[PDB]
């Protein structure tokens, strides 16, 4: 129920989503 | 216990159940007398 | 013999070059049912020479000398042993009948004909014949429709067998009228194998047993008849594979579900296996428990109605799930167990305060002891009880024995089952051997799936 | 909730029958190789 | 005592009761 | 990671012996094998298709195949050491706070956490009687752990 | 008449022991079966007349 | 009794029916199934030789 | 099921039906009850069957009121009171006692509110003793501890009515219907116990 | 609110699983 | 043309669907996706389940009070034993929550559909042209399920023995199994932990081999290099045989633990070695597996907290 475990999950799912999106994103275009 | 007439072949007896065991054995000693062809 | 060359098959596989010998494949199978006969006379007289009369046959470790004595041989009211003569006689007979069998099977492979196809016309076979394969089918649902009928025999007229539901203590009997009633008969089938029903292994008296074998005789003579002078229908051939490793894989799932099916009767039925002999069940041993421990309460003086346990369902005597009145505690879980020594305590509606308090014999409460006592329960080392517990006994209930070594059968021959049925389905289709490297079928597959 | 009890065997029963003529239907012949 | 020794002695007479048989065909040039 | 391990085992196993080319004859397939031969002994194509129909995904490279074969029980033993450097310092992850609070504000409060609680509880009291001799624990029978049932 | 039981089970097992160890020396010996035949048959005849005579024995005693 | 209930668990009833719906409702779907199939029959090729159907 | 067809019937056939958990209907007798002789009886065979598990419950609005409100049974029959023995006493004036000695007199129980909520408790007359017409005797009776001492985490009374409604002078077997209220489940004092209200039918063979 | 969180991952986890299944790349060349 | 069952078997045998609808598939499918949807539904949200029958249930939903590690979908209750379970044998749908019977179900379902599963595995082998015998290698798991699952409730007599749907229920049934079988002890667990751990070296091992040789079809210098190494020259140079052995070893290995499962099930423990040890006057030496023994005794008497009320735990 703390701040900082939910944060700190959503975190944790959102910014490696992103790394990877941003890699197969390239990827795919050239 | 075995009739008292037959109660001197008790000794055989204890040997017999085991015996089917050593056929499979035997079965593999025939192969390692023909080389394993 | 032969070698890998002239036939593709290693020694770890030499047994596969008599698919197409059959004189050497009978001598095979005759040699082999002679070594099935030796260890059945060689353990039955194993058995007999370390038999003790005084001691009870399931504290002794027997496994063979149960079923002679369920025929009803030597044996008096309540399981008490007479004489052991029969089991000598038995015991004799099969080790001299495997004797011959043997030589007979000695034979049959070393000097008998390799191919009898020519030699010895009706004999010979070939395994997709399907109008030869359908006669040795015949011959033998004939010959155990015959033996169904001898056990009929032997139960009806031959003396008895030995009936654990008689009045008192079980005895041997004779079946005057077996339940030959097409509904009972076939009810036991179409059963739920779940619990309370059991299918087949709820079973609970000789009549019923009597009454089916006499009916699975008739039905596997007249199947025999049909099958020697019929040929397998076109849906038939539609729908099946015809060779010799097909057939025994068949066989081998067959006898695999067998083997599962004699698994679940030995732990739970007692009235084919009855537990004078084989000892108690699992559910016997729990339910003796509770009612010897209701028994000493009751006379040390005390209310079993009213003795609420720690959890308030009742310490002594509560009511099933759907209305019986059972022993309490944690042996709810067997509340449908039936026995003998059990059942003239129960009225309409489960058991009877009133025939607790004053209809119970001193045989029934003995017979509680002995049986709570040797629990089916043990170890490895032969230790019986809980894992925690001290070496003091030397006990393992036959029970255990049969149901955990015919398991592991039953299972392993499924595999088997399994690993035949494949191969024979891929040597039928021709890749058995593996990929042709030329025409292979998934290069000429649409993509993608 | 007797309902309940024959839709679930009417569904069960279909799919049986489905599995039993399915391998009546000349399935030995279905595979890709050369005979 | 004596019932040890008969039970050994038919041991090992039905033991070698089965490669007796293979030695004795290689022996004599079987067909093993 | 030890348990994929294994399973990556038994199917590379069966795929690779239930997938070979008919290189020889007889049914004894282990002779036709030579190990100076330059051709590949399995299809890798059916193969990977089987594997696409039944499970969904199949690999399709047998570097990263075996690859993966190597690095699944590698990853998964290190971090098993990882663990167990965390144990060293006591530093374990025993109880959940959040259930350890409800289960004793609320008596009728039980998981099976709570259950694997209480038989830790129990083996701890019952073994360190006679595991640890140097404390010379005397517990009287009466202090340890037990259901009440009996 | 145990005695005469005994001694005629004891033949009994020789005989055994004997037709167990040559039978298969006979058959899978080339060119011994058919020089051979006479030997096998007494032999086998042998133990019949001996478990059939061990038998009728037992019911003496 | 506080409600209703089928009270068949433990009376062993054949295929477990206990209403004769049930019954026609299994010889109905089978018959149809069967007539189905009987009906693509056609299609699966006729083994009316004697020796025919995959073999070894 | 009469008391005939009940104990016509074997254990076998009972078993899976639910009728073990039933109670004997009085088919035969009369309904004037004035047949029935004065005098003190032995009460063997009684039986209770209860029909209805409304309990008290708080309304969940502000503005209602606390109200005897429906429940769903939980545990599979297993609520059936039977094999109850004791003394039954009627006089020639119109007055009657009833009292319970023995047997099994208590069986416990799980009911489900609407809402979620469910409550269990013991369903019990133990050590009733009753007095009045035999158009409503009302008695009161002692309730046990849910649970025994013995119990760990991870006395009590309440009131009877009973009435006779069917009597058959030559073989006794007198029927009724009851209602009673009894304190719920009051096991290590987490909350206030509840009143739980049953009616039923009740049978019992006096001779 | 930490039940729903378990519930999006395991929803989520789901999802990739479906997406892996089917909008596989295409493999070629085996 | 033809007719519409030959149409509805040319699409149900097609291999060019995305994934393989076989003749087994056809059971399979429904069974799998009832038993995850109920598992599913139960997980997410299930009243307390009453599992050792004595009138206490148990919670194993997120929504009350629970997490993933910590969740489960509660066997069957003690009372119902063995007996046939259905949701129209119940009187409400509550009371078939609160007696366990979506545990049955998952388990019924779920045990069909795995058999159907290697069914269908061996059905898509045959019709690609291969030698079918993924499906005997895909037994091991599945007989391991099937003990765990059917085979020990049998012989226990109950389904309140079975492994629980959950994280925790696993470590809770190892220690109840433990504690009342001394399952550490037996030479089957032994094989199968043997087989485990091989599977997980062998896999290592042939990884890393195959790799270093897949330079710019392995080749036979990966031979040589593991004959220098633990010095078995000629023990693995057939590419068939070593990848037979990579198959055989852990399938052989499962099949004999779960078939100590099954045996267990019928209550023939492992070995027992306390009291062994014994001094010249008759004192009794303590050993490690007195060690293990006090450790089973005090898993044993915390078993049930209020279900036993007899000395001996016979069921
Ligand atoms: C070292 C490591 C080796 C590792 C590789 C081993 C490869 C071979 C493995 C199998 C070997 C089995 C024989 C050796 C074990 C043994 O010493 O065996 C000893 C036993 C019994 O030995 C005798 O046991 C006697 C007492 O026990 C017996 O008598 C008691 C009387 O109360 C009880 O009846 C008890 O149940 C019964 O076992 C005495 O102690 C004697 O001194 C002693 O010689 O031999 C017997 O029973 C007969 C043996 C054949 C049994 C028939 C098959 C049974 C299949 C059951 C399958 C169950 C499921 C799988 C297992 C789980
Ligand atoms: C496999 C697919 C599932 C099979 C059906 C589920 C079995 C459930 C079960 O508990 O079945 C148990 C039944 C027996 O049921 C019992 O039947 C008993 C009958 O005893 C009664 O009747 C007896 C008569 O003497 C006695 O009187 C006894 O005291 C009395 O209680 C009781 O009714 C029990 O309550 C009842 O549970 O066994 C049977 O029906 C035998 C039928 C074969 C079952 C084999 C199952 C083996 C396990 C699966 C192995 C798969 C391997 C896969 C490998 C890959
Ligand atoms: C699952 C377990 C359940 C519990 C146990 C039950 C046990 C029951 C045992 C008896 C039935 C066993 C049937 C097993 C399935 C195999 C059927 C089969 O291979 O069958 C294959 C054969 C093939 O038949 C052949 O089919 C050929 C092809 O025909 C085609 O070609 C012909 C011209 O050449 C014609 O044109 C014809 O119209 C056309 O269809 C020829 O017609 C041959 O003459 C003909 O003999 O069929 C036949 O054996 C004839 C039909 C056999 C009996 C079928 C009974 C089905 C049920 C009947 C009641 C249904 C009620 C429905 C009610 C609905 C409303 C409420
Ligand atoms: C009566 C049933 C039956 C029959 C007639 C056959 C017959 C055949 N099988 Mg099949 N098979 C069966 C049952 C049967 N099998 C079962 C139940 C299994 C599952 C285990 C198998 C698994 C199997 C495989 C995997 C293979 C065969 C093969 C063969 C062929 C050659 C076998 C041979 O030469 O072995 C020679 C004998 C040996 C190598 C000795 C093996 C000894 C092992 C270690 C068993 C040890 C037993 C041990 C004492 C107890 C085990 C534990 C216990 C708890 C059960 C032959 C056609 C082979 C073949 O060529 O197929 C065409 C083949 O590859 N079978
Ligand atoms: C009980 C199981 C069983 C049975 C019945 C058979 C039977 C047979 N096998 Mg198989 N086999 C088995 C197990 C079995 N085998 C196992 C476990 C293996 C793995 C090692 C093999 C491996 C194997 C291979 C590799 C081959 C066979 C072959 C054969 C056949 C010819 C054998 C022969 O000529 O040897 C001749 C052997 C001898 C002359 C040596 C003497 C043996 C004698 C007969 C022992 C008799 C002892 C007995 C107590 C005597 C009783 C006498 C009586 C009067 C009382 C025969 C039908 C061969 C075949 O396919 O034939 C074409 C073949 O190539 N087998
Ligand atoms: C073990 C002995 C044996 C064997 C191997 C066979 C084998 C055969 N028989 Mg014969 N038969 C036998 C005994 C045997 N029969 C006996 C004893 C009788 C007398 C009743 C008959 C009477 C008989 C007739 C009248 C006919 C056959 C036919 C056949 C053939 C087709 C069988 C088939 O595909 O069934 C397939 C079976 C089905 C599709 C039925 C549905 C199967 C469901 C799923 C099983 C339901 C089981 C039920 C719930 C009970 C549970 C039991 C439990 C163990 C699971 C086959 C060659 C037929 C043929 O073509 O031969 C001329 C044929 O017309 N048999
Ligand atoms: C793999 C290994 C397999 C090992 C098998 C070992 C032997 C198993 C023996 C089973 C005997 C079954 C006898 C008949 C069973 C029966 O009639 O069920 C009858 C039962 C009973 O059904 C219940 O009965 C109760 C008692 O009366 C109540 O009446 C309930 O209302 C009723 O639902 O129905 C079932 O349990 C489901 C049966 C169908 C299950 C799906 C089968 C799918 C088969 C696919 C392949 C077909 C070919
Ligand atoms: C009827 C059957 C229905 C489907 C059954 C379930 C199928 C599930 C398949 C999932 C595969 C996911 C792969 C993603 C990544 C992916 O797309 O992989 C693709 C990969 C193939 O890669 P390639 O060989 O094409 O790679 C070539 C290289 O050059 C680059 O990788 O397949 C594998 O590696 C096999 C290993 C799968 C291992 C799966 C483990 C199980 C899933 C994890 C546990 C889930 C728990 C969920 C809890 C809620
Ligand atoms: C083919 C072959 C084989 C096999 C074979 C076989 C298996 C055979 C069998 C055989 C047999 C199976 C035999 C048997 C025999 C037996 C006998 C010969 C017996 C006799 C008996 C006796 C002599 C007894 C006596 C007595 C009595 C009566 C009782 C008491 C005691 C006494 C001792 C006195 C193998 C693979 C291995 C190898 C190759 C070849
Ligand atoms: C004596 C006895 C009894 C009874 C018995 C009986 C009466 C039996 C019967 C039995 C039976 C009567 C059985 C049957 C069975 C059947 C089966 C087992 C079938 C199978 C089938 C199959 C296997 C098929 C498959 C398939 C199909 C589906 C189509 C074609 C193709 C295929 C192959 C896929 C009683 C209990 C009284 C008592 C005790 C004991
Ligand atoms: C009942 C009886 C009889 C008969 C007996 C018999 C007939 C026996 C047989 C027996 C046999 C028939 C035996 C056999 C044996 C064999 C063996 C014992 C072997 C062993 C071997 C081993 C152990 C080795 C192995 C190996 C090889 C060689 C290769 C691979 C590697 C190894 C090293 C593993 C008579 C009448 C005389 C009288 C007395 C009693
Ligand atoms: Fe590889």
């Amino acid at each position: 129920v703390n701040i900082y475990g939910l944060t700190a999950t959503a975190l944790f799912i959102i910014i490696p989503t992103s790394f990877l999106l941003i890699l197969y994103v390239k990827t795919a275009s050239t | 216990k075995l009739p008292e007439a037959y109660a001197p072949f008790a000794p055989i007896v204890d040997v017999l159940p085991v015996i089917p065991v050593f056929f499979i054995l035997l079965a593999f000693v025939w192969q390692a007398a023909v080389s394993f062809r | 013999g032969r070698d890998q060359e002239t036939t593709g098959f290693a020694w770890w596989s030499g047994n596969a070059r008599l698919i197409n010998l059959s004189g050497k494949l009978l001598g095979a199978h005759v040699a082999h049912a002679g070594l099935i006969v030796f260890w059945a006379g060689a353990m039955n007289l194993f058995e007999v020479s370390h038999f003790v009369p005084e001691k009870p046959m399931y504290e002794q470790g027997l496994i063979l000398l149960p079923h002679i004595a369920t025929l009803g041989y030597g044996v008096g009211p309540g399981g008490e042993i007479i004489d052991t003569f029969p089991y000598f006689v038995s015991g004799v007979l099969h080790l001299i009948s495997s004797a011959v069998l043997g030589f007979g099977g000695v034979y049959h492979s070393l000097i008998g004909p390799e191919t009898l196809e020519e030699s010895y016309p009706f004999f010979g076979y070939v395994w997709k014949d399907k109008n030869k394969m359908t006669n040795i089918l015949g011959y033998h649902l004939i010959m155990l429709g015959l033996g169904a009928w001898l056990l009929v025999w032997k139960a009806m007229y031959f003396g008895g067998v030995y009936d654990t539901w008689a009045p008192g203590g079980g005895d041997v009997r004779v079946i005057t009228n077996p339940t030959t009633n097409a509904a009972v008969i076939f009810g036991y089938l179409v059963k739920s194998p779940f619990g309370g029903d059991g299918w087949i292994c709820s079973v609970d008296n000789m009549e019923d047993i009597i009454g089916g074998h006499i009916w699975i005789g008739t039905l596997e003579i007249l199947g025999g008849i049909w099958h020697i002078y019929t040929t397998p229908w076109p849906w038939a051939r539609r729908a099946f594979v015809w060779s010799g490793e097909a057939y025994l894989s068949y066989s081998l799932g067959a006898i695999g579900v067998m083997g599962f099916i004699a698994c679940c009767m030995s732990w739970f039925n007692n009235t084919a296996y009855p537990s004078e002999f084989y000892g108690p069940t699992g559910p016997e041993a729990s339910q003796s428990q509770a009612f010897t421990f209701l028994v000493r309460d009751q006379r040390l003086g005390a209310n079993v109605a009213s003795a609420q346990g720690p959890t308030g369902l009742g310490k002594y005597l509560m009511r099933s799930p759907t209305g019986e009145i059972i022993f309490g505690g944690e042996t709810m879980r067997f509340w449908d167990f039936r026995g003998p020594w059990l059942e003239p305590l129960r009225g309409p509606n489960g058991l009877d305060l009133n025939k607790l308090k004053n209809d119970i014999q001193p045989w029934q409460e003995r017979r509680a002891a002995e049986y709570m006592t040797h629990a089916p329960l043990g170890s490895l080392n032969s230790v019986g009880g809980v894992a925690t517990e001290i070496n003091a006994v030397n006990f393992v209930s036959p029970r255990s024995w049969l149901a955990c070594s015919h398991f592991c059968l039953g299972f392993f021959f499924f595999i088997g089952h399994l690993w035949h049925a494949g191969r024979a389905r891929a040597a039928a289709a021709g890749f058995e051997k593996g990929i042709d490297r030329f025409d292979e079928p998934v290069l000429s597959m649409r993509p993608l799936d | 909730m007797l309902t309940l009890k024959i839709f679930v065997y009417t569904v069960v029963t279909f799919f049986v029958c489905l599995f039993i003529f399915g391998f009546l239907s000349n399935d030995p012949a279905r595979n890709p190789g050369k005979n | 005592n004596i019932e040890l020794a008969l039970t050994l002695v038919s041991l090992v007479l039905v033991v070698s009761a089965g490669p007796l048989v293979v030695v004795l065909l290689s022996a004599r040039g079987g067909n093993l | 990671g030890v348990l994929g391990a294994a399973l990556l085992c038994a199917i590379h196993g069966a795929t690779v012996e239930n997938t070979l080319f008919e290189d020889g004859d007889g049914a004894n397939t282990f002779r036709a094998f030579n190990p100076t031969q330059a051709e590949e002994t399995y299809s890798m194509v059916t193969a990977n298709r089987f594997w696409s129909q039944i499970f969904g995904v199949a690999f399709s490279n047998k570097r990263w195949l075996h690859f993966f074969m190597l690095l699944v029980p590698v990853t998964g033993l290190w971090m098993s050491a990882i663990g167990v450097v965390g144990l060293a310092l006591n530093l374990r992850a025993y109880d959940f706070v959040s259930q350890e609070i409800r289960a004793a504000e609320d008596p009728e409060f039980e998981t099976f956490y709570t259950k694997n609680i209480l038989l830790n509880e129990g083996i701890r009291a019952w073994m360190a009687a006679q595991d640890q001799p140097h404390e010379r624990l005397v517990f009287p029978e009466e202090v340890l752990p037990r259901g009440n049932a009996l | 008449m145990t005695s005469i039981l005994q001694v005629a089970l004891l033949a009994l097992i020789f005989v055994s022991f004997a037709l167990v160890v040559g039978v298969p020396v006979v058959f899978a010996t080339p060119n011994g079966w058919t020089d051979n035949k006479g030997a096998v048959f007494s032999g086998l005849s042998l133990w019949l007349l001996l478990v059939f005579v061990v038998g009728i024995l037992n019911s003496f005693v | 009794l506080v409600d209703e209930r089928m009270n068949g668990d433990g009376t062993g009833r054949p295929f477990g029916v206990n209403d004769p719906v049930l019954g026609w409702v299994l010889l109905g779907v089978f018959g149809t199934m069967w007539a189905i199939w009987f009906i693509g029959q056609k299609d699966l090729g006729d083994f009316e030789d004697a020796d025919d159907g995959l073999k070894l | 099921l009469t008391f005939d067809e009940i104990q016509g019937l074997t254990y076998l056939q009972v078993k899976g039906s639910g009728i073990a958990n039933t109670c004997p209907v009085l088919e035969s007798g009369t309904t004037n009850l004035k047949e029935l002789k004065a005098g003190s009886y032995k009460l063997e065979n009684f039986c209770i069957e209860p029909t209805s598990f409304t309990v008290k419950e708080e309304s969940q609005f502000k503005g209602g009121e606390t109200e005897f409100v429906k429940t769903k049974l939980m545990t599979r029959l297993t609520y059936t009171l039977d094999a109850m023995s004791g003394s039954f006493k009627v006089g020639s004036d119109g007055s009657a006692e009833l009292k319970e000695d023995d047997g099994i007199d208590y069986a416990a129980t799980t009911v489900q509110l609407p809402g979620g909520e469910r409550v269990a408790f013991l369903f019990t007359i133990k050590q009733f003793d009753g007095k009045g017409t035999l158009d409503g005797i009302k008695g009161d009776f002692l309730v046990p501890s849910y649970r025994g001492s013995s119990f760990l985490d991870p006395a009590l009374k309440g009131s009877a009515v009973f009435s006779v409604a069917k009597v058959d002078p030559v073989t006794g077997e007198i029927a009724g219907v009851f209602e009673s209220i009894q304190p719920s489940d009051t096991d290590l004092g987490a909350k206030p116990p509840k009143d739980i209200k049953v009616t039923g039918l009740w049978y019992a063979q006096l001779k | 609110m930490e039940a729903l969180v378990y519930t999006f991952l395991l929803v989520g986890t789901l999802g990739i699983i479906f997406f892996s299944i089917f909008f596989r790349d295409p493999p070629r060349m085996i | 043309n033809s007719s519409l069952w030959a149409r509805f078997c040319e699409w149900i045998t097609s291999t060019e669907n995305r994934l393989y609808i076989g003749w087994f598939g056809v059971i399979m499918i429904p069974c799998l996706l009832t038993a995850t949807s109920v598992f599913i539904i139960a997980f997410i949200a299930a009243p307390p389940v009453d599992i050792d029958g004595i009138r206490e249930p148990v919670s194993g939903s997120l929504l009350y009070g629970n997490n993933i590690i910590t969740g489960a979908v509660i066997p069957t209750s003690n009372a119902i034993g063995l007996h046939f379970y259905p949701i129209w044998e119940a009187a409400s749908l509550d009371e078939w929550l609160y007696n366990g019977g979506p545990y049955q179900l998952i388990v019924c379902h779920f045990l069909l559909g795995v058999y159907c599963y290697m069914g269908r595995e061996w059905e898509l082998s045959f019709r690609l042209g291969m030698r079918p015998w993924i499906a005997v290698a895909y037994s091991a798991p599945v007989a391991a399920a099937s003990a765990v699952f059917l085979v020990y409730p049998i012989g226990q007599g109950s389904f309140s023995d079975g492994m629980p749907l959950g994280i925790s229920g696993t470590f809770n049934f190892m220690i109840v199994f433990q504690a009342e079988h001394n399952i550490l002890m037996h030479p089957f667990h032994m094989l199968g932990v043997a087989g485990v751990f091989g599977g997980s070296l062998f896999s290592a091992m042939h990884g890393s081999l195959v790799t270093s040789s897949l330079i710019r079809y392995n080749i036979v210098a990966a031979h040589g290099y593991f004959g220098r190494l633990i010095f078995q020259y000629a023990s693995f140079n057939n590419s068939r045989s070593l990848h037979f052995f990579l198959a055989a070893w852990p399938v052989i290995g499962i099949w004999f633990t779960a078939l100590g499962l099954s045996t267990m099930a019928f209550n023939l423990n492992g070995f027992n070695f306390n009291q062994s040890v014994v001094d010249s006057q008759g004192r009794v030496l303590n050993t490690w597996a007195d060690i293990i023994n006090r450790a089973n005794l005090g898993m044993e008497v915390m078993h049930e907290r209020n279900a036993h009320n007899f000395p001996l735990d016979l069921a």
